[PDB]
C-alpha cells in the first residue's frame, strides 16, 4: 500500500462470460483459452494467430436479415475483440492490425453479394500478413545479416519473434560461424522454445538464466539482439521483462545492443517510467504442499510480477526495421513518414 | 675527496648500469654521502644531507622521482635517528644500517613480481603506457611463468618511451603490437586490463608519471576496465596536487608565445599529468596489493608529526 501499484486496473481479472448476446465464434474461444491459460506466444505470434482467426471468422459470415455487410461487421468483430480484451491485454501488433482492419471494412461499398467479400477481405488480409509481417521480416533478415561477422556470439533474450529466423539464416543458410546464447526468465520459460528450435537445427546454443547474467558477459561476447513488443514514440523500448537489465549491463560493458523490429510495431503513445502502463500477470504462477501456499489469508504479503518494462534509449545502439537502420531517438520520423502511409 | 653534489658522485654510476633508476640512485648517493662524510657530530650531518637534497633537487627539478627518493632518505635518517642511541653508536649504527637499501630496494623489483604475477590471468590483452620498468619486471616473471597473454604498448609522445617496450619484450617472445597513443579509445573497449607505472604517488593515490596517464585512466573508467599501476616503495612523495596540473616544467601548460624562427613545437603543452584517486583501483608495491585509500594512510602516517 506504500506504492499501491498492485491495484493498477490496466488488466481486469474477471472471467467466465456466460452471456449469449452475440454469436461468439468457438474458434475465437479456443484462441482466447489458448492465450490466457497457457501463454504460447510473443507479439507477432499473437498477431498472426489473431489475424488467421479473424480470417476464419470473416470466412464464416452468417449475415443477418436486414443489415448490410458494411453496417454490422465492425460491431460484431469488436464484440469478438472484447473476449480477447478479457483474456490478455492487447499488443500494438493487435491494435495496428485491428484499426487497419476496421479502416478496410470502412471502404467497402454496399454492393457486395457476399461472394466477393472473401476476395476483398480474405485475400487482402493475406496481403496484410504477407506485406506488413512476413516479407517485412524477410527484409529484416536481409538487412541484419550484413551486420554479423563470422565466429561471433549473440545474446538474445526470451522468445524471439523475428530473429529466430535471423539466427537460423546466419547459421545454416549463410554457414558463417555463430554461437548463440539464449537467456530467459521465470515464469514464462520461452527462451527454451528458441533453444529447442535452434539446437534442433544444429547451431551452438548455450542456454542460461538471467540470475547468472554476469558470467555470460565475462566471456567473448558482442551483438546483443533484442526482440521488441513495441517501440515508443521517444525511443523507449517495450518488451518482455528482464530485457532492460541485460540492456544496461550490455551498454555498461561497451558491447552493442540491437533491436530487430518492424514498422507495424511502432506506437503513437508515450511514457518514460517503467511501472506506468503495464500488465500484471496471474500471481499464482510464481509458486511452482508447495513452497508457499496462500499469499491470501496471510496479512501483509503480496506476490507481484511484471511482463513489460522499458529500456531507456541511451542503451539501444541500433533499432533495425525493414526500411533500414536508425538511432532510437529518431523513431518519430518513421512514425510520421512511413507508418500507415506505406 | 668527492663532494657528492651533482656529477662527482651521482651521475657517474648512472652510466654504470642502465637498469638502476633515478630514486634508488639518489638513495645510493645520499647514503654514500654520510657513509664517508661523518664528522662525529649530529648537528652538521643533517645540515649536510639537507643541503645535499636541496641542491640535488636544484639540479633537475622536473624529475619528481628524485624528490621522492631524496625525501624518503630524510624519513630513513629520521627513523634511524629514532631509537635514540645517544649518537655514540649511531655514527656506526646508522651507517651499518646504511647499504640495507641497496641490498633491499635493488632486489625489490622481483618482490613486485612475486605478488603481481597473480593479476595477469589467462588470455588477457594488456595495455601498458611508458617505459615503467617495474611493469616489465612483472611481465618478465609472468612470461617466465608460462602464462598466456598479449600486450599492447602505447606511444609516449614526446618522451619516446613507448618505442622501448616493443624492442624489449618482443625479443622475450610475447605477441605485442604498438598502438599509437591517440588510438586508446577505439581499442580500450577490447583491452582486458591496463597497467601503468608511476613516477610518484600523492597523498591520496595519484599517478604523476607521464603525459597522458590521466587520459588513459579516464578512458579506463568509461570503459569500466580495471586500471592497475605497478610501482615500488621508493616512489612515495609528499607532493599532493589538487588540479590535473602539478608543479610547472618552466612555465604554464598553456603557452601562447611566438616561435622565433624554427624552434621546437611539439613539447609546448604539459608533460607530467595527474590522476585522481578514483581512476586507479589497485596499486602494487613491496607492501602487497594496496588499495589507494591504503596508500593514502601509508603516506599519511609516516609524514605527519
Amino acid at each position: 500500500l506504500e506504492q499501491s501499484f498492485d491495484n493498477s486496473s490496466l488488466i481486469s481479472s474477471v472471467k467466465e462470460l456466460l452471456l449469449n448476446k452475440d454469436l461468439i465464434h468457438p474458434s475465437i474461444l479456443l484462441l482466447t483459452s489458448h492465450l490466457a491459460h497457457y501463454k504460447i506466444v510473443g507479439s507477432i505470434p499473437r498477431c498472426i494467430a489473431m489475424l488467421e482467426v479473424f480470417q476464419i471468422v470473416i470466412k464464416d459470415y452468417q449475415t443477418p436479415k436486414g443489415t448490410t455487410l458494411s453496417r454490422n461487421l465492425t460491431s460484431y468483430l469488436s464484440h469478438q475483440i472484447d473476449l480477447l480484451k478479457k483474456a490478455r491485454p492487447l499488443s500494438v501488433t493487435m491494435g495496428n492490425a485491428i484499426r487497419w482492419l476496421k479502416q478496410e471494412i470502412s471502404l467497402i461499398d454496399p454492393s457486395t453479394p457476399d461472394k466477393a467479400a472473401k476476395k476483398d477481405l480474405c485475400e487482402k488480409i493475406g496481403q496484410f500478413a504477407k506485406e506488413k509481417i512476413e516479407l517485412a521480416d524477410q527484409l529484416i533478415i536481409d538487412n541484419a545479416s550484413t551486420q554479423i561477422e563470422e565466429s561471433t556470439t549473440i545474446v538474445t533474450y526470451g522468445s524471439s519473434k523475428v530473429l529466430t529466423e535471423l539466427l537460423l539464416h546466419n547459421a545454416i543458410s549463410l554457414k558463417k560461424n555463430i554461437k548463440v546464447i539464449v537467456v530467459d526468465s521465470r515464469p514464462l520459460f520461452e527462451g527454451r522454445k528458441m533453444a529447442e528450435t535452434l539446437r534442433n537445427a544444429g547451431v551452438n546454443v548455450m542456454y542460461a538464466l538471467i540470475t547468472s547474467l554476469d558470467t555470460i558477459f565475462n566471456m567473448d561476447v558482442d551483438y546483443v539482439f533484442l526482440g521488441a513488443h513495441s517501440i515508443l514514440s521517444n525511443g523507449f523500448l517495450y518488451s518482455r521483462a528482464g530485457t532492460a537489465m541485460l540492456a544496461m549491463s550490455a551498454k555498461r560493458r561497451n558491447i552493442p545492443v540491437l533491436v530487430c523490429c518492424e514498422s507495424l510495431k511502432f506506437s503513437q503513445r508515450v511514457q518514460l517510467d517503467s511501472v506506468t502502463f503495464n500488465e500484471l500477470a496471474d500471481p499464482n504462477d510464481l509458486v511452482n504442499k508447495n513452497i508457499l501456499d496462500g499469499w491470501q489469508e496471510l496479512p501483509s504479503l503480496n506476490i507481484v510480477n511484471i511482463l513489460y518494462d522499458l529500456t531507456p534509449p541511451e542503451y539501444i545502439k541500433k533499432v533495425i526495421t525493414e526500411f533500414g537502420a536508425l538511432p532510437p531517438s529518431s523513431v518519430p520520423v518513421i512514425l510520421r513518414e512511413y507508418k500507415g502511409s506505406a | 675527496m668527492s663532494e657528492f653534489n651533482i656529477t662527482e658522485t651521482y651521475l657517474r654510476f648512472l652510466e654504470e648500469d642502465t637498469e638502476m633508476t633515478m630514486p634508488i640512485a639518489a638513495i645510493e648517493a645520499l647514503v654514500t654521502l654520510l657513509r664517508i662524510k661523518t664528522p662525529e657530530t649530529a648537528a652538521e650531518m643533517i645540515n649536510t644531507i639537507k643541503s645535499s637534497t636541496e641542491e640535488l633537487i636544484k639540479s633537475i627539478p622536473n624529475s619528481v622521482s628524485l624528490r621522492a627518493g631524496c625525501d624518503i632518505f630524510m624519513r630513513f635518517v629520521l627513523r634511524n635517528l629514532h631509537l635514540y642511541g645517544d649518537w655514540e653508536n649511531c655514527k656506526q649504527h646508522l651507517i651499518e644500517n646504511g647499504q640495507l637499501f641497496v641490498s633491499r630496494a635493488k632486489k625489490s623489483r622481483n618482490k613486485i613480481a612475486e605478488i603481481g604475477v597473480d593479476f595477469i590471468a589467462d588470455d588477457d590483452i594488456i595495455l601498458v603506457h611508458g617505459y615503467s620498468r617495474a611493469v616489465f619486471s612483472l611481465l618478465n616473471h609472468a612470461a617466465n611463468k608460462f602464462i598466456r597473454f598479449r600486450c599492447v604498448v602505447t606511444e609516449s609522445r614526446p618522451s619516446k618511451q613507448g618505442n622501448q617496450l616493443y624492442t624489449l619484450l618482443e625479443q622475450k617472445g610475447i605477441p605485442v603490437t604498438l598502438i599509437v597513443d591517440s588510438a586508446v579509445g577505439a581499442v580500450i573497449d577490447k583491452v582486458d586490463k591496463v597497467f601503468v607505472g608511476a613516477e610518484g604517488v600523492a597523498e591520496s593515490g595519484g599517478i604523476i608519471n607521464l603525459v597522458g596517464t590521466y587520459s588513459v585512466g579516464v578512458l579506463a573508467h568509461n570503459a569500466r576496465k580495471p586500471f592497475y599501476v605497478v610501482t615500488e616503495s621508493h616512489k612515495f612523495v609528499r607532493m599532493f596536487p589538487l588540479s590535473s596540473d602539478d608543479l610547472p616544467m618552466a612555465g604554464p601548460p598553456l603557452d601562447f608565445t611566438r616561435r622565433t624562427d624554427d624552434l621546437e613545437d611539439a613539447l609546448r603543452g604539459p608533460t607530467i599529468d595527474y590522476t585522481a584517486q578514483e581512476y586507479i583501483t589497485a596499486l602494487i608495491t613491496d607492501l602487497g596489493v594496496l588499495t589507494p585509500s591504503a596508500v593514502s594512510e601509508e603516506l599519511i602516517k609516516m609524514w605527519y608529526d
